[PDB]
């Protein structure tokens, strides 16, 4: 995955 | 909701934020931001990412992180809140 993939797993 | 101590609050603030007090979301908005614009995620795994040098680095107290570490991160940025 990319960041802001990453990113957004961490978010929601 | 929370409002971000100063060093916090100048990592948002680089990113165009503007405002005192931010949703939880809104931070993670402005830092997922913050990340990609300074090209702080290494860019074959890009979960991990290097802020030793940043203050992003400074804010967290760590020299690198990965984002897979979910309660580590929110612990992080809530130590950087009020």
């Amino acid at each position: 995955l990319t960041f802001l993939e990453y990113w957004a797993q961490l978010m929601q | 909701l929370v409002r971000p101590k100063p060093l916090l609050l100048k990592l948002l603030k680089s990113v165009g934020a503007q405002k005192d007090t931010y949703t939880m979301k809104e931070v993670l908005f402005y830092l997922g931001q913050y990340i990609m614009t300074k090209r702080l995620y290494d860019e074959k795994q890009q979960h991990i990412v290097y802020c030793s040098n940043d203050l992003l680095g400074d804010l967290f107290g760590v020299p690198s992180f990965s984002v897979k570490e979910h309660r580590k991160i929110y612990t992080m940025i809530y130590r950087n809140l009020v």
